[PDB]
């Protein structure tokens, strides 16, 4: 399972006598491909090729077995309107809580529910797969990225929130933030130019900036499918 | 002495006395229960 | 989708002139569009 | 179980006769390993060591067994991917309520939502692992710890918020509170109306807690060493 849900899978049979061996009973075939001529369809999975083939062990010579191969594909509908449609719809607002204002009162509400729907969602997808720790899935990869994406705007979201509710008693704060952050924002794009009205104009500016950096990876990392 | 039949009859009864041993239940079920138990009372402190 | 649209209402309510710049061509379609709906 | 999971199993595999005994047949071994020619190899599970033994009771002298001991270790990616990964991305944001601040009104859904999603994980840990008393693995007793952690913090963060929202209509006021709330300040390393003096107090006690709490999740995690 890594392409999962459009995979194509392989589960094989042998056929191997049981108290015989080579120099007793022979294995010989009659058709290079088994009998499809009765098969009633299967619903989900369609049958693509089906070949069997004799096997013969050149150095234990006390061995004959027919091993048949069976090569199934899905039909990836139902499993793609289940589980990539509500995992695409969720994932999409990770970049959303930048665009929030912070007076509103709601950044918190949304990005932690975002986080608990994301959890959620992987341990579901890790319920219908095989517990084989060889390999993991491609939703499995995509969706502990795009966790640790969201518990990354946690962190600068609750910065920026604080950044924002400073007064002119309390926080001083000195010229630097002054001189890098009225000069940082034309270079940002921005159309702009008396304390308390002043520290509400540096939070608008550094989710801002924290948008551009978070629709950068977003669109970057998603070409990691290719 | 049963209900059919007059004769009486014997039988063994044994008895198992087993205890639990309580770590388990103890670390994983009254330990949260009993954590968030304490938050009940605590509303009328905060501010209206 | 409407996730997405009251995200943008949110916004657009919060604003204010000391931090934005008033669109010089809101005026006209917003102050027409509200007696195409029946609201004062 | 206490590394779980990346754990190392030892299961036992025992041999004894039926109705003979040690005067009348005697079991004897060929070789000492068992064999593995046509083990196919499990996905989940894999072996390390397969030996085995032939025991005899030297107090009976009428008892003779042949013991197999398999040796396992657990490939661990899985339960890494479902398990720790969230738990450690749940756990990073413990210690961030004390930052935000309290004029806002969002301290509660943060250490809330933090409590109910560590006892989420608490009782997942509880339904898989087998329920023994003799031992307690590893991931389960640090997030008991942490939960213990953020409930000390919910108790600290409803006082002060109960403390930013005074007022001089309401409260009285006392001088104590500024001979150590204004001697406070260079331990802590800061710099600086009646009624907005009780927001600089609330802005105080909060990040004395944050320097107690770094103080003491650098002391715990250290000591899972
Ligand atoms: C790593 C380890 O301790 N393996 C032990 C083995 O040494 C011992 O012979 C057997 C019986 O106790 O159980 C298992
Ligand atoms: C399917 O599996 C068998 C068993 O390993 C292997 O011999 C065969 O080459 C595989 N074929 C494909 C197309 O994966």
């Amino acid at each position: 399972v890594k392409h999962f849900p459009f995979d194509q899978q392989n589960c094989t049979m042998k056929f191997r006598s049981w108290t015989y061996d080579r120099t007793e009973i022979d294995l010989v075939l009659k058709s290079e491909v088994a009998s499809l001529d009765d098969f009633t369809p299967s619903g989900e999975w369609d049958i693509v090729a089906l070949p069997g083939r004799r096997n013969e062990n050149p150095d234990d010579s006390t061995y004959v077995d027919i091993t048949y191969d069976f090569i199934i594909r899905r039909k990836p509908l139902f499993y793609t309107i289940n589980l990539i449609i509500p995992c695409v719809l969720i994932t999409s607002l990770a970049i959303l809580v930048f665009y929030l204002p912070s007076d509103c009162g709601e950044k918190m509400t949304l990005c932690i529910s975002v986080l608990l729907a994301l959890t959620v969602f992987l341990l579901l997808i890790s319920k219908i797969v095989p517990p084989t720790s060889l390999d993991v899935p491609l939703v499995g990869k995509y969706l502990m990225f795009t966790m640790v994406l969201v518990t990354f705007s946690i962190v600068t979201s609750v910065c920026v929130l604080n950044v924002h509710h400073r007064s002119p008693t309390t926080h001083t704060m000195a010229p630097w933030v002054k001189v890098v952050f009225l000069e940082k924002l034309p270079a940002l794009l921005f159309m702009q130019q008396s304390v308390s009205e002043d520290w509400k104009y540096v939070a608008m500016v550094i989710d801002r900036l924290f948008l551009w950096i978070f629709v950068f990876v977003c669109v970057f990392g998603t070409i990691g499918m290719f | 002495k049963y209900e059919c039949c007059a004769e009486i009859y014997p039988d063994i009864t044994y008895a198992f006395v087993i205890r639990r041993l309580p770590l388990f239940y103890t670390i994983n079920l009254i330990i949260p229960c009993l954590l968030i138990s304490c938050l009940t009372v605590l509303v009328f402190y905060l501010p209206s | 989708l409407s996730i997405v649209i009251t995200v943008f209402v949110l916004n657009v309510h919060h604003r204010s002139p000391r931090t934005h710049t008033m669109p010089t061509w809101v005026r006209r379609v917003f102050l027409d569009i509200v007696p195409r709906l029946l609201l004062m």
